[PDB]
C-alpha cells in the first residue's frame, strides 16, 4: 500500500523538516482550531489561545511520535500499538477530525517547504498520514 | 454561511494579489496526481501516467484557469452562491457524473496551493475565512444533485 | 428528487409490516458497534465497551425508536421534507455537533436492518426505493449546517 | 489494523457462505446497478439485465478473489499485487464505488443469513471490505 517510492519520498521530507518538527506539529494544530472550531470539544482542558505553553507541548509530543512512525515505516500497526490503543479506545476520536489535522499540517508543510513540497512528495505524504490516521482510529489489542 | 466584516476583507486582500493565469492550473494538476482516480474523467486531455506528465499537461493548465475564473465569480455573490452556480450544478450531475466529494477534495487542494504560493502571508486567520468560501462554493455545486 | 408511482407503493407496502418497537433500536446499535467513534455521542446511556454490551443497553433501544418515528413523518411529506426537518436539522448542528457524514451511515445500517427483518422480501427494487428515502433525510438533516 | 479476533471472525462468516460464494457475487452487483444507476457507466460493454450470463460470470471472479484474500488474510497486499494493479493503475475507479459494492454484499449477506450476521461480525466484515477495498485503490509497483 505504501511503496518503496513512497517511504523514499516520505523520509526525504523528514530530512527537509530537520530540527523543526515540534514548531510545525504546534502549528498544525493552530490553524485546526481556528478554520474548524468544533476541533476544540476535544480539549475543554487546554488553554488554546495562541502560543500556549499547553499547545507548544502537545505539538512536540504529536511530532516525535510521526519521527517513530517514518523510522519504523516497514511495519506501523507494529510500531504505533500503543497510540492506536488510546486514540481508539479511551479518546474516540471521528474519522473526520484526523482527515482535517491531516489537511492542516499539509497546509503548514507547503508554507515552510515550498521547494521541496512538490506534487509527488504531497502524494506520498497524504498516503502516508492517511496510512497512520486508519491505524489510530482501528482497535486491533 | 456569512463571513464576518473582517473575513470578507481578508478574501479580498489575498485574491487581488492571485496569480490568475498559474494557481487554477496546479491546483487541477495536484487534484490528479494526489487522488488519481480523478484522472478519469479527463482522459480527452492526453497522457495522465506519471506525476511527471500530468504536470506538463497543457490542456490541465488551461481548464484550471477556468475554474479560478467561476471562483471569482463566486466571490461577488457570497449571499445567493445557489442562484450563482445553478447552471453549473446541473451539468456537474447530470452530463459529467461527478461523486460530490470530489468538490471537498478540489477545494483544500485549492488552500495548499495559497498556503506555498503566500507562505508566511497565508496566515490561520487567512485559512479560517478561505475555508468558509470553499465549502459555501462545494455545497452550492452540489445543491441540484437532491 | 422525486419517487416514481410505483417507488411510491413499495416503500408504503414494507412499512406497515415494519416492527415499531424493535427496528430502530437494532439500527442505532449496529452503528455503535460497526463505527465505534459513535459512542462518544451516547456517553450518558451508560456501559458501550462491547458488542455485547452496547446490544444489551435499554437507552439505546428506546432512543431508535424516536428515531424511527422521525423517519415515519418524513415519508409523509416528501416533497417537503426541508421544512418538515428545519428544527432537528438546527438541533443536531448547533447543539449536538455531529458530522453530517454520519448521516448517511444511519441510513445505510438501516437499509441494512430491513434486509435482515425481509430476507427474500427485500429485492433489489425494494432496496432502489429506500436508498431515494435515506438520502432525502440525509441531506434534509443536513441543510440548516450550510 | 485486522485484529486476531477479526480475522477469525471473518473466517467463520465465510465456512458459511460454503459453496455459495459466486452467487452472492452476482446478487450484490445487480443491486449496485439498480440503486446507484451511476456505476453502470464502468461496464458500457456489459449487458446488465436481471439473470445475464455477463454477470453471472463476473459475479464468480468477484466471489473467488474475495476467498483468495480470506485464505491469506495475514498479507493481504501480497495476496492481492495483481488485482490491485488493475484496479488502479487501468480501470481508475473511484473510492465512492467500494463504498457502494461492499454495503450492497452485506445487504447481500444480511438477507441470507441472518442468524450468523451479528453486530460484530458485521463490523470484523466491513473492516475486511475496507482494508481490500484500499489495496484495490493504491498504487504500489
Ligand atoms: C496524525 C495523527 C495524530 C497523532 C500522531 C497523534 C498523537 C498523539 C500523541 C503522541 C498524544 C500523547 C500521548 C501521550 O500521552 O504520551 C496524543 C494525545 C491526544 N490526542 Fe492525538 N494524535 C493524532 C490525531 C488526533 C486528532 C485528530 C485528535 C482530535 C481532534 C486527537 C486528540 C487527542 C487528544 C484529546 C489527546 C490527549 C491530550 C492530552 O491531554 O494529553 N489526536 N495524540
Ligand atoms: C471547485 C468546484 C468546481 C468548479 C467551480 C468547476 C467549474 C467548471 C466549469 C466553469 C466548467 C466549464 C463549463 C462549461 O463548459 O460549460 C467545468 C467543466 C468540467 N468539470 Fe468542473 N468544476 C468544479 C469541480 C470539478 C471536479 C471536482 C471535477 C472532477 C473530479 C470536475 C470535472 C469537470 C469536467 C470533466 C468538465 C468538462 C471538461 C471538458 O471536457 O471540457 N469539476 N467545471
Ligand atoms: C437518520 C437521521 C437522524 C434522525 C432522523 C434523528 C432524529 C433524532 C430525534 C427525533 C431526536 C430527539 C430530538 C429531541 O429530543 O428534541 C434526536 C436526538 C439525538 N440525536 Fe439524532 N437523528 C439522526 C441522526 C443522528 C446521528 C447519526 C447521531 C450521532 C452519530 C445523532 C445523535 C443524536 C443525539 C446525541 C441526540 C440526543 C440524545 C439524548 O441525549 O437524548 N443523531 N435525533
Ligand atoms: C471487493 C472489491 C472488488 C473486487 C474483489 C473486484 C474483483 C475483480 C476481479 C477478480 C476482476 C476480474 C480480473 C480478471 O480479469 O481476471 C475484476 C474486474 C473488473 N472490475 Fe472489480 N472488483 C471489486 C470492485 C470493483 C468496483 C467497485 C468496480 C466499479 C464500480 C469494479 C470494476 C471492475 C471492472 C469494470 C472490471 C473489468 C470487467 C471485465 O470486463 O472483465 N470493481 N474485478
Amino acid at each position: 500500500v505504501l511503496s518503496s517510492t513512497d517511504k523514499s519520498n516520505v523520509k526525504a521530507a523528514w530530512d527537509k523538516v530537520g530540527g523543526n518538527v515540534g514548531e510545525y506539529g504546534a502549528e498544525a494544530l493552530e490553524r485546526m482550531f481556528l478554520s474548524f472550531p468544533t476541533t476544540k470539544t476535544y480539549f475543554p482542558h487546554f488553554d488554546l489561545a495562541h502560543g500556549s505553553s499547553q499547545v507548544k507541548a502537545h505539538g512536540k509530543k504529536v511530532g516525535d511520535a510521526l519521527t517513530n512512525a517514518v523510522g519504523h515505516i516497514d511495519d506501523l500497526p507494529g510500531a504505533l500499538s500503543a497510540l492506536s490503543d488510546l486514540h481508539a479506545y479511551k479518546l474516540r476520536v471521528d474519522p473526520v477530525n484526523f482527515k482535517l489535522l491531516s489537511h492542516c499540517l499539509l497546509v503548514t508543510l507547503a508554507s515552510h517547504l515550498p521547494s521541496d513540497f512538490t506534487p509527488a512528495v504531497h502524494a506520498s505524504l497524504d498516503k502516508f498520514l492517511a496510512s497512520v490516521s486508519t491505524v489510530l482510529t482501528s482497535k486491533y489489542r | 454561511v456569512h463571513l464576518s466584516g473582517e473575513e470578507k476583507a481578508a478574501v479580498t486582500g489575498l485574491w487581488g494579489k492571485v496569480k490568475v493565469d498559474e494557481v487554477g492550473g496546479e491546483a487541477l494538476g495536484r487534484l490528479l496526481v494526489v487522488y488519481p482516480w480523478t484522472q478519469r474523467f479527463f482522459d480527452s486531455f492526453g497522457d495522465l501516467s506519471s506525476a511527471s506528465a500530468v504536470m506538463g499537461n497543457p490542456k490541465v493548465k488551461a481548464h484550471g484557469k477556468k475554474v479560478l475564473d467561476s471562483f471569482s465569480e463566486g466571490l461577488q455573490h457570497l449571499d445567493n452562491l445557489k442562484g450563482t452556480f445553478a447552471k453549473l450544478s446541473e451539468l456537474h450531475c447530470d452530463k459529467l457524473h461527478v461523486d460530490p466529494e470530489n468538490f471537498r477534495l478540489l477545494g483544500n487542494v485549492l488552500v495548499c496551493v495559497l498556503a506555498r504560493h503566500f507562505g508566511k502571508e497565508f496566515t490561520p486567520q487567512v485559512q479560517a475565512a478561505y475555508q468558509k468560501v470553499v465549502a459555501g462554493v462545494a455545497n452550492a455545486l452540489a445543491h441540484k444533485y437532491h
